[PDB]
């Protein structure tokens, strides 16, 4: 399984613009859809993005994803206090009979 | 696409949230099935095998003779008779010729002459029976949304090919479900049964050519012929007695018979065979499409907001529809490609029918090719894809 | 509308057989590719594995070795069995759907979840 | 002596006065002409040859193939054409194919394909004029009175036999004269010019087969052909053109049409060739014989005075005639034959008439072979040769 | 061609029987008549006897021929004075082209 | 009451043509096979040569070599040629139809003859 790399530590104070990459291979970016959650100590992740820059109802206009060839990227705007969590890139993989691969996640922190 | 440029094309439509709808397959013929928030698919029926042929009786199109001998009678000796006459690879005839005393005989009037000839087949043609039980029917499905103009000859690796798909059909296992991976899978229970009697005909098969035959007109050959597994009837048809005065007799064979029966041949439905199972060219098929199984791919997708460009001449095809062949050059694949005809922009009325139901871009890498089906309505229309201020738009009018 | 709840032993022996239950509330169970994911604590998550309502089976390579899954069409439920758990797979395990061909309004959908562990 | 046993045997008997006698003679026929006090003789035309025979059309049985091309066109864009249609060893053929965008094209219609090739025959037939000018008909004349059954069947030292003579007439050289040796001469006035119209027929040459057939069914022929002495009209007589899917067309020849000939042929006179002289089996031939200049030979001759002993069965022909093979082992020879039928051995009345006029024997050397002709009343007869106490007799009945 | 040999000089007394032989060869008296002559000189020969012992109006019943398969016989019974002649035996031939050969002639003498 | 009759020169000189006629009455020329005989005083009789009515030639072997025979179908004639006499030819000639298949009432047939010199 083609592990989804992402950088390790994203910081920011209130207000300022941070965006995530997540890069994989055609396997699974090049060929499918792309998922983002937010991972929060001793619950469910949260759906954040689904289907580039799609978000359900209840996610606000401060976030949006985006993908490229073989990278994904996710912006925060406006970062708050209440945004620093975890966060994990997760793609479909079109593999022997298809895999669904998680991202490294990365820390989000104030300074 | 596969459907695109056979004659025999028809336009099915099911009701409105019905889930069966019928469809009548024929060979080289093209059936495009669409349905309300479903994919367009197209399903040709490409070979109909028939197995486990065995024989039935043997035509002798080209002979041959060896070892012959003769006797001779004497006047009011009786008829002539030789010991062979009882053997049946021999046929014999029996006339009137002069005898006296120059021939050896003391009377003079008509006497008994016979003559038999060794017959022996060297090559011979077979007709075997179809049976409706030994009878299979490939099925081909195809999605549209990526296959670009490199696959428009490429028969290889379809087992791997999600759009395509290989169905197999026999009485004992009358299912078959189409891998289709992303849009679901397509049922087809087909009625293989009452689609065409092919029990009034015949399958003959010549010298490496292979035809289907009428049954009157197979039983009527008037040729050496034999039943089941060798007891010949109708030997004379092959050799001629011409009668030299009533005085000798010769006898001759008669030549390769092969161009006289291609001749009478002209409008029998021809076939082929493919090593040892026989495939057939002729015979229409009724079947049952699914609707509940089969699912769309990308209406969750984003919109395609790159740019696109014009690679090829937008064309049409001999039922109607406009294809346009453009390349994505855009990185957020996949993505749904808009297209959709528009007479009024604020109502949004959806004027005509769209016939790539749901064209979604596979690929997010750039200046790569696809091509889609449109449905203009009859009248003035305008072509617009794309959403934004860079989506392309062009003019078009039917009729 | 769809509603996913997790059901099964929170506490389990090890070697034992790890079962575990997934109820469908007010959604089809055809439409869509069940399936599992597990996260050990300080890890990652991991994928258990899918599987298609009419028996299309998935696991991970990696957990291929002793994973089981079932679906019930009619019940609207699928579950999961792991025999010969070890004490190193105490994590917290949700069912949740994911839509493999981007049919559905609103995409992907997940549970409320349920840390199972096992005491040595 | 070769009308004794043919079952067309004719017997003519001019009017008591006159002097010209006309005869028919046919293939396989015989006639048997008396005349008052002058031999019988039997005629016979035998064979029929003609010669200088010049090519008049040649149709072809087996072709062969190669080269094919093939050419396509959009809808409504005209036909297609290819530089070959005007090179007459090819044949073509424009044909109507679904196009679009599987094919390449952009309109609503059928597309034109033209695909040709190469003419070439393998095997051919011949047909050849029978010119009535250039015609032979050759005859055999064979009197009565000796030569008997060993000469029936006997064709080396013809040369220096002065029994038996070959006669050939000609319209060039429309008389010839027999030398008969000791009974004289014939003379032989045919009109070969007023006997069979020849001219309504064709001589046709196959693979070293030689028939005769109408020249109605000759032009009525659907196969290549080609007058005289290549130029080959009607060529889509053995070829077939093959659609494959409205795209592409191929061509295979019909197979060999020599076995469908030699059937249809059933009924047609057959001939064969003397190398380059073709003979015939049909056809008849009048003629006129001159009775002036043939004489008989034995009539001052005294009777056999010497015994005769009956070496074979007497035995009858078609007709009511005895004949009888003897031996004469007397030295007197050459000797009248005493032959008459007798109904009452007391009387010894000569009744009816010897059919093989005054039968005399040649030889004085012992162990002769001779065989004799006669013609009993109708009733009750008895057979009686020689004459004195060493005569023989027989007994025979009639009716 | 094979030369006929005959005794030159035949004599008797009057009312003896005198023969004449006449032998010839395959070609001529194997297949043809034979003749006979009596030669008085000065004038021409006189047919006696022609095809095998038949004689014109005129020859008396005295005279008798006879053949056999090479050799020509004839019979004077009732010798005379008068008969003292030459006698010749003429034959056809079928040699190249058909000859009349004459024999080589006998003198007959009455004492 | 058929009737032979020589005519011709009965005295010649050497090297010259020896011409001798014959005529036959009360008969058909077309009847016989027409010859001359020859015979010297001493020696046998030498036939001369035949020629039938037709035209058929037949020669004496022995003479061959200097005769010329014809014969006339109108007059009922037949004629002889010798060209280069010798005198050794001094003989008594005959013309006489000669049977060559002894098919004819009577037989053969003879004239009168005549005696032919020649001087040098």
């Amino acid at each position: 399984q083609p592990v989804l790399t992402q950088p390790p530590s994203a910081s920011g104070t209130p207000g300022q613009r941070v965006s995530i990459s997540c890069s994989g291979s055609r396997s699974n970016l090049g060929k499918n859809t792309v998922n983002w959650y937010q991972q929060l100590p001793g619950t469910a992740p949260k759906l954040l993005i689904y289907n580039h820059s799609r978000r359900p109802s209840g996610v606000p206009e401060r976030f949006s994803g985006s993908k490229s060839g073989t990278s994904a990227s996710l912006a925060i705007s406006g970062l708050q206090s209440e945004d620093e969590a975890d966060y994990f890139c997760a793609a479909w993989d079109d593999s022997l009979n298809g895999l669904y691969v998680f991202g490294t996640g990365t820390k989000v922190t104030v300074l | 696409i596969r459907c695109i440029g056979v004659s025999n094309r028809d336009f099915v439509e099911g009701m409105s949230g019905g889930t069966w709808v019928d469809v009548v397959l024929e060979h080289g013929g093209c059936v495009t099935v669409m349905a309300q928030d479903k994919p367009t698919v197209d399903i040709e029926l490409v070979t109909t095998t028939v197995s486990n042929m065995a024989e039935v009786r043997s035509y002798c199109y080209e002979a041959s003779i060896s070892d012959m001998a003769s006797d001779s009678r004497c006047p009011t000796q009786g008829e002539a008779y030789l010991d062979k006459q009882s053997d049946t690879q021999y046929v014999c005839k029996r006339t009137l010729v002069d005898r006296g005393w120059g021939n050896g005989c003391g009377l003079f009037g008509k006497g008994s002459l016979v003559t038999c000839a060794k017959f022996a087949c060297s090559k011979k043609m077979t007709g075997k029976s179809i049976q409706p039980e030994n009878l299979e029917y490939r099925i081909m499905l195809s999605v549209h949304g990526s296959q670009h103009s490199g696959m428009i000859v490429n028969d290889t690796g379809h087992e791997t090919d999600e759009n395509r798909a290989k169905v197999e059909i026999t009485p004992n296992s009358p299912r078959a479900e189409a891998t289709l991976g992303g849009f679901g899978s397509l049922g087809l229970d087909c009625e293989p049964r009452t689609g065409l009697d092919f029990s009034d005909l015949y399958y003959l098969t010549m010298n490496n050519k292979h035809w289907l035959v009428h049954k009157e007109w197979f039983h009527d050959i008037p040729l050496p012929w034999h039943a089941g597994a060798p007891h010949w009837n109708n030997k004379e048809a092959l050799v001629e007695f011409k009668d030299a005065h009533a005085k000798r007799q010769t006898v001759v064979v008669l030549g390769s018979q092969e161009g006289a029966v291609h001749t009478a041949l002209a409008g029998a439905l021809e076939a082929e065979m493919d090593g040892a199972k026989g495939r057939l060219s002729s015979g229409h098929l009724k079947c049952r499409l699914k609707m509940d199984k089969l699912r769309l791919k990308g209406v969750s997708y984003s919109l395609c907001t790159a740019a696109f460009t014009f690679t090829k001449i937008p064309a049409e095809t001999l039922h109607g529809t406009v294809t346009v062949e453009v390349q994505y050059a855009g990185t957020d694949g996949p993505c749904k490609v808009p297209a959709q005809m528009a007479v009024d922009m604020q109502t949004l009325t959806p004027v005509g029918r769209l016939i790539t139901a749901n064209p979604v871009i596979t690929e997010s890498t750039e200046n790569s090719k696809m091509m889609l089906e449109l449905d203009p309505p009859f009248g003035d229309s305008y072509i617009v894809i794309g959403v934004g201020e860079k989506k392309i738009t062009h003019h078009w009018h039917r009729s | 509308q769809v509603h996913l709840q997790e059901s099964g032993p929170g506490l389990v022996r090890p070697s034992e057989t790890l079962s575990l239950t997934c109820t469908v509330s007010d959604g089809s169970i055809s439409s869509y590719y069940w399936s599992w994911i597990r996260q050990p604590p300080g890890k990652g998550l991991e994928w258990i594995g899918s599987i298609y309502y009419t028996g299309s089976t998935n696991y991970n390579p990696s957990l291929k070795s002793r994973v089981t899954m079932s679906v019930d069409t009619s019940k609207n439920q699928f579950s999961l069995r792991l025999n010969s758990v070890t004490a190193a797979d105490t994590a917290m395990y949700y069912c949740a759907g994911l839509d493999r061909y981007s049919w559905n309004e609103g995409g992907d959908h997940w549970g409320q979840g349920i840390l199972v562990s096992v005491s040595s």
